[PDB]
RNA sequence: UAUUGACGACCCCGAUUGG
């Protein structure tokens, strides 16, 4: 089945990502925007750079170049999981404890965590 | 605990002053109130880093193996965009800004009854 | 007298076009409109210097011969965008 | 009335100025 709402309609108008020169929020002002559906962009007021390492044997060779570590499972995130992800006010408040799925992206005044 | 949460992005409505929505300060100048500089900064690890590089990665029955990225003086060479990613999300976080990057999320998600 | 010189073009090459575009001071950002892709020669491509003089009095004229020391100099420069790239 | 079992990867550039 599917959820009655589509998440991006859960978030706030203001905290969606920025539409117009006016609207910059301040990381958008000092790291730079692009508009994603039109005209509009500025450049960041910042810069990061000359990046070095330190010491000279950072790396972790762990003794043969051959041996590889095995890691997990680094799955796909999956925001179905509306117990997690999803905000029973748009301030970011978890769910309530044992209601069933449908409760989730249920009503407009429901947020995103 | 799960080892992923989040921090409430509040709602910004009525937000004024410099944590508001504003005009950007622009690059035409240096304004006499608002400063200007460099900084320097040492990053130090706590637990090791994952610094994989994609271009030399190997495969194997279709699992995949990373070495990690060095740089042209052998050193590892730390991508200074993934510190910039890194910065800006906490940044987001605690100006509680716009969230600069959402994806599709525009159909309706699906689940199953019990 | 200056005669046309076609251009050489070395071999195996051809017509690069140049990118051009203007950044908005404030924003720091491609300013509207302020596109353009300007075509060129290639650097290495070869002409012949298409020379010819008349002289009705003996010799050679001694600023002609500065001219000539200075294009082996290379201090002349030739075409457009002359302060900014090329020529 | 709540049981039936265990698997599986994903994204590959996006938006804009073109005189």
């Amino acid at each position: 089945g599917l959820y009655e709402i589509a998440p991006v309609d859960l978030l706030d108008e203001t905290l969606k990502p920025a539409t117009d020169k006016k609207q910059l929020s301040p990381a958008d002002r000092v790291f730079g925007w692009v508009n994603q559906r039109g005209n509009g962009c500025y450049k960041g007021q910042l810069r990061i750079h000359s990046v070095t390492c330190q010491h000279d044997d950072a790396i972790d060779d762990f003794g043969n170049q051959n041996f590889s570590v095995p890691l997990a499972i680094l799955g796909q995130p999956k925001p179905e999981q509306a117990r997690f992800y999803c905000a029973d006010d748009r301030k970011g408040i978890p769910l309530e404890d044992g209601y069933d799925r449908d409760d989730g992206y249920s009503d407009s005044e429901q947020g995103l965590r | 605990h799960n080892p992923y949460n989040f921090v409430p992005a509040l709602p910004r409505d009525g937000i004024t002053g410099d944590l508001g929505d504003c005009a950007p300060a622009g690059h035409s100048y240096y304004h006499g109130d608002k400063y200007s500089g460099r900084i320097a900064v040492k990053l130090t690890t706590v637990t090791p880093l994952l610094i994989p590089d994609a271009s030399k990665e190997e495969i194997n029955n279709n699992h995949k193996t990373y070495p990690v990225r060095i740089g042209k003086d052998g050193k590892p060479y730390l991508p200074p965009t993934s510190i910039k990613g890194m910065l800006r999300s906490a940044y987001e976080a605690v100006t509680n800004s716009r969230l600069a990057v959402f994806e599709d999320h525009d159909s309706r998600l699906a689940y199953r009854m019990p | 007298i200056v005669d046309d010189a076609v251009i050489h073009i070395p071999n195996n090459a051809d017509v690069e076009i140049r990118e051009g575009v203007g950044i908005d001071r404030h924003f720091g950002t491609a300013a509207n409109g302020f596109k353009y892709s300007r075509a060129v020669i290639p650097k290495g491509s070869k002409f012949k210097l298409p020379l010819t003089f008349d002289s009705q009095d003996d010799g050679l004229p001694n600023a002609l011969i500065q001219l000539l020391c200075a294009l082996e100099a290379g201090d002349i420069r030739l075409g457009a965008a002359k302060t900014r790239g090329l020529g």
